[PDB]
């Protein structure tokens, strides 16, 4: 059965260099061309590069000329891509993919990988900060998670016994170079008196759990 | 005779090519292909046009011919007349059908010969730096742009401009370099070891 | 360079129905168009190549057509699993290779009004120097909503971010968060702050406001 | 980069017979056989034909009195008989050498 | 035109082959060959059968024709009758003999084209690992069994299964290994000698 | 079908060659060429002679034919006579012109096939040590005299007499020797340096 495994991701300082690798299994790797397509987060697709079947022809996108190379090994059945002197706008998810034919009009790509995450930015690993969103006299209450550089976090509410009206918004890059999100809970208006609500934030890169009880 | 090219080692034709019968398909650094070859298709058009005009002008037009009359005592001449007309009619329709049925394989083998000769020309002026792959394609050990595309198409390839550099890339592909691997079998060991005899004596 | 263009931007549809999408080009590719769908967080998968011949392992309710410069993808029925992101691709003239712009597929239901709330910053944010205000919307259809941010009834710009959830499997309505992030001086400068919501399901723009110290 | 070599293809469906095969689909062709015709009888180089109508050539030259209409004609391109051209000789007899008279008639 | 294969670069035919006109002859690890190729000979049989049936159905059958009678005063019409019959007879026998004498080279060149195309196919899908030797044979740098024999015969050779291993045996045959001979020209001498300077100083 | 040789990849003919239609042109250590090939041109002469003699002997000679007489009352038979004579005349002149117009491409393609087959023979028995250059020439990695010229011309080349020595000169031309340059990349440096460690310790 044909699949493509790929690796080489990770947070790297800008201006650096990477060597991504895509291994293949289930077919003859020495009888098809291969290609690379990236995807910006929250955007469409973007084709990166191509290598032919015998490797005599190499092609790159026009915006990335002179900074990227590509090679292949037959005995290892492996495709290698070398990135050099990166920029901040090249944070994306990368895909190695196989052409379906060997003509010029190849007719699409039938098999794919599953995506490696590569983040190109200049910051340090930071633990987040938790702040309450207290009800004034209203029927909603939340927690704000701010200022953590590596993804992701995990926000639970009284150890997961609260699954109704609990919206967890996706994170967002702020202009200083950190991540922020919030989690909100809809309660009855007369439930502010007795019921206890504690949000628990777990940050796996910096390895920090913060327990926070929200109250007016 | 089927020369082997059309529906042979070459697969079927191309829909996207428009302005000719014989063309190329290039994939250089900045485009795709589908451009015609106006030399050979011109000779093909002229040959087929002369062929059809000759086949038209050999057949003569017939003038007025009216059926005749006979009484009841001239049946013999009337039967002779009917035998004459039917005999000439059978001869003319036989000649027409046989002429078309030979002319069709003549023109189909003519097109097949045109395909094979246009392929042999492109192969013969790319005698090393090509790497043919199957069904009439080539893969260019050196780098080529649109200028050398039209240099192929006009038949003026000036091959010894590229001959050493192509050779370099060809020695990358199979080579003896994988047998070499970078150093010697183990002789550099003996010369580390010939430096080790130094250490052991000069302790 | 053949530049592609998908249309429309987003299609809304009720289940048990069909869908149609158009992909247009800057020049005339002949038939060399393929399509792909993509679940969120997944690799794209092949649907149709050459605009006529369906791929191996594809159900027959999908279809495609078109030639020249315009091409059309058509889905006959749904079973609430095909709602993904769609991509058209040419392969006639390359390199480079150009894709579409992505087209998602939404479930259509009744236009509903948001439940809107607001959250002032906690004072330990002012101990840290942060001023974070949350304007919150829950359970609204459709996707479009309008949030105007007012500081003593005056519009700001560039100090508010926002986040939108995905399409919930029960009600198919959305949830929006807007966040004001500022320093201490502007929060302690003015007093009455507000977010005003213009939504299609709402009859009027609803204003949620608060004072300095509340 | 490469240069694949190929040839034209089309959507035409016309078939040509050949010796080794029947119904070979061709890209371009040309017909060499005529089938269309009007149902009309026009003139040769602008000179009208002579329609006898219900009259025979014998009754026309003898002046059959029921062939009274075409008494003033003198020129033609060709002569049209019909399937009802039975008014020849009213009095019975034998017009000797009718066929040779028709053959001498066909060059005047 | 003689395409060059039959009684050309290929020697005469094979007695032992039975069930066809175009076959192969393999010599794998466990047998000899003489197996036919039922694809191309089927098209040959169908083409020749359509050819002969067309040549039959173009000639029309003739109906009743009886010689006539004349008295002594109608010699002119009788001489005309004899001229008519002899003229048609000469035209028909000329057309028949000319039709056969063109059709014979047509079918012989057809067979010659079939041989040459079946040879070019086998050469073209064995583009490196073959080592042709003369009169239409190949000698297989890698190892082959009956499975890859039928893989050749159905035209599905899947060449990159064997491409490196064949290359190994090809580098055995001529190589640069005979130029190499195992060690360097004499540098290992200098490194024995660079160990000899050690001995002479550290005496 | 134009087989590609005459006015194709081979340029136009040779004025200086006299006694044949197919020849060679050698440039050995002591002369120039222009010698014929009396084998293939003999079969060409015999085939064309049999062709022309067959075309002569198929057409029959005609015997006495005199125009006849008629009075003024037999115009019908006279018109029949004129129709008969003109019909046979048109059929015979059509057959003659069509026979010549097919026979001409038959013999021209016959000559083209002869050129291409005589070229393929010379290439096929010089399978490595030749170095073709263009428009039907070869350039001989080994040394050849008049004896091996006639050994080529009679088709008895006995190739494995020369096969290793030719290989030597071929390895001179491109080789891997220019990549080698005479010594190793820099290992002889390390072995001078492995002799330098001796000097530095045994000071
Ligand atoms: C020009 O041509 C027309 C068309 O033929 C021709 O008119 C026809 O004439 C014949 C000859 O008389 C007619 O035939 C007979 O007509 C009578 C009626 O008058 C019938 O009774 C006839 O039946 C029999 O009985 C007769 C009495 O014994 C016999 O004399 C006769 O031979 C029959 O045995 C028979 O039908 C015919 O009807 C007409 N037809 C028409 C429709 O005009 C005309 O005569 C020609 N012109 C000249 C000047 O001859
Ligand atoms: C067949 O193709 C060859 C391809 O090499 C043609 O040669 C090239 O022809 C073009 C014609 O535009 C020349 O391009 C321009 O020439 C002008 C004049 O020097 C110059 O100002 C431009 O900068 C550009 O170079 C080109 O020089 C010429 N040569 C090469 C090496 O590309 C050839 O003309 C074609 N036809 C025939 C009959 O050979
Ligand atoms: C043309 O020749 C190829 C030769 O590779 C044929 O492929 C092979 O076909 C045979 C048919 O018997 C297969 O052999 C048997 O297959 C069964 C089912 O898997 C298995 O149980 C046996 O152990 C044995 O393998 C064989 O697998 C198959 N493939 C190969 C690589 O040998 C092909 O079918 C022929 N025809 C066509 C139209 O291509
Ligand atoms: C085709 O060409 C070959 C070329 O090798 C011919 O073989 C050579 O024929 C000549 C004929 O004169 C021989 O030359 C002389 O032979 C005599 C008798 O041995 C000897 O006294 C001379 O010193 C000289 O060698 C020559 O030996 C012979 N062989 C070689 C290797 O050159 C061949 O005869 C030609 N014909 C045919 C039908 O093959
Ligand atoms: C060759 O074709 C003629 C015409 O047939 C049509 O065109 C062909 C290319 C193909 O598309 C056919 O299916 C079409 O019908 C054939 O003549 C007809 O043959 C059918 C049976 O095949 C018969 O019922 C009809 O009476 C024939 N004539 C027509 C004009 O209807 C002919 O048989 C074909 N011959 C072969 C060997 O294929
Ligand atoms: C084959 O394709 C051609 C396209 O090149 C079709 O020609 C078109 O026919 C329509 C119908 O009259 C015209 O409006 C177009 O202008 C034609 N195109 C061109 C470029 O002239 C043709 O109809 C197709 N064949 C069949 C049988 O449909």
């Amino acid at each position: 059965e044909v699949q493509l495994l790929e690796s080489g991701g990770g947070l790297v300082q800008p201006g650096g260099s990477l060597r991504l690798s895509c291994a293949a299994s289930g077919f003859t790797f020495s009888s098809y061309g291969m290609a690379w397509v990236r995807q910006a987060p929250g955007k469409g697709l973007e084709w990166v590069s191509f290598i032919s079947a015998t490797g005599l022809s190499t092609y790159f996108a026009d915006s990335v000329k002179g900074r990227f190379t590509i090679s292949r090994d037959t005995t290892k059945n492996t495709l290698y891509l070398q990135m050099n002197s990166l920029r901040a706008d090249d944070t994306a998810v990368y895909f190695c993919a196989r052409m379906r034919r060997t003509m010029i009009a190849f007719g699409g790509n039938d098999f794919w990988g599953q995506g490696t995450l590569v983040t190109v930015s200049s910051a340090s690993t930071k633990g987040p900060s938790v702040f309450p969103l207290a009800p004034s006299g209203t029927a909603a209450l939340g927690c704000l998670v701010k200022d953590y550089f590596p993804e992701p976090v995990t926000v639970s509410w009284n150890s997961g016994a609260l699954t109704s009206g609990v919206h967890t918004f996706p994170a967002v890059l702020q202009s200083s170079g950190l991540y922020s999100l919030s989690s909100v809970v809809t309660v009855p208006s007369s439930s502010l008196g007795t019921q206890t609500y504690i949000c628990n934030v777990n940050h796996k890169p910096s390895n920090t759990k913060v327990d926070k009880r929200v109250e007016p | 005779g089927l020369f082997g090219a059309i529906a042979g080692f070459i697969e079927g034709g191309w829909t996207g090519m428009i302005d000719g019968w014989y063309g190329y398909h290039h994939q250089n650094e900045q485009g795709s292909g589908y451009a015609a070859d106006q030399k050979s298709t011109q000779n093909a058009i002229d040959g087929i046009t002369s062929k059809v005009n000759s086949v038209i002008e050999k057949m003569n037009t017939q003038f007025t011919a009216v059926g005749k009359e006979f009484n009841n005592l001239e049946r013999r001449i009337e039967n002779l007349n009917k035998k004459v007309d039917d005999g000439f009619l059978d001869v003319w329709t036989y000649n027409a059908e046989l002429l078309v049925l030979l002319e069709n394989e003549r023109t189909l083998d003519f097109h097949d010969s045109n395909v094979r000769n246009l392929y042999e020309k492109v192969k013969s002026q790319l005698r090393n730096n090509a790497k043919e792959i199957g069904n009439g394609c080539f893969e260019f050990y050196h780098k080529c742009d649109d200028e050398c595309m039209e240099s192929v198409k006009n038949g003026t390839y000036d091959y010894p401009k590229y001959s050493e550099e192509s050779k370099l890339n060809r020695e990358e592909i199979d080579g003896v370099k994988l047998e070499s691997m970078g150093v010697y079998q183990i002789l550099a060991i003996y010369s580390t070891v010939a430096s080790s005899l130094v250490l052991l004596v000069s302790l | 360079e053949v530049v592609m263009t998908q249309s429309p931007a987003t299609l809304s549809v009720s289940p048990g129905e069909g869908a149609t999408l158009s992909c247009r080009a800057s020049q005339s590719v002949n038939t060399n168009v393929a399509w792909y769908q993509q679940k969120p967080g997944q690799a794209p998968r092949l649907l149709i190549y050459g605009a006529s011949t369906r791929a191996t392992g594809i159900p027959a309710r999908f279809s495609g057509s078109g030639s020249g410069t315009e091409f059309t993808l058509t889905i006959s029925t749904l079973q609430s699993e095909d709602f993904a992101v769609y991509y058209c691709q040419q392969y006639s003239n390359w390199p480079p290779i150009t894709f579409g712009q992505g087209t998602r597929l939404e479930i259509k239901r009744t236009v509903a009004a948001p439940s809107v709330f607001i959250f002032p910053p906690s004072d330990e944010q002012l101990k840290s120097g942060t001023a974070s205000v949350v304007c919150l919307l829950n359970n609204f259809y459709p996707r479009e909503a309008k949030v105007q941010w007012k500081v003593d009834n005056a519009l700001q710009s560039g100090n508010s971010q926002e986040s939108v959830t995905e399409q919930d499997s029960k009600d198919s309505t959305y949830s929006l968060s807007s966040t004001l992030t500022l320093s201490k001086a502007d929060y302690e400068k003015h007093k009455v702050y507000a977010c005003e919501v213009t939504h299609q399901g709402l009859s009027s723009p609803v204003t949620k406001s608060f004072n300095r110290g509340e | 980069d490469t240069i694949c070599v190929g040839y034209h293809a089309n959507n035409s469906t016309d078939t040509v017979d050949t010796v080794l095969e029947k119904n070979v689909t061709v890209t371009h062709s040309v017909n060499l056989l005529e089938d269309s015709h009007n149902g009309k009888l026009c003139s040769l180089n602008g000179i009208a034909p002579l329609q006898l109508g219900k009259c025979n050539v014998a009754g026309w030259l003898l002046g059959n009195p029921e062939c009274d209409l075409l008494l003033t004609a003198n020129s033609w391109s060709y002569i049209i008989e019909t399937s009802n051209s039975e008014n020849g000789t009213c009095y019975p007899g034998e017009f000797i050498d009718y066929e040779e008279l028709r053959e001498q008639l066909s060059s005047v």
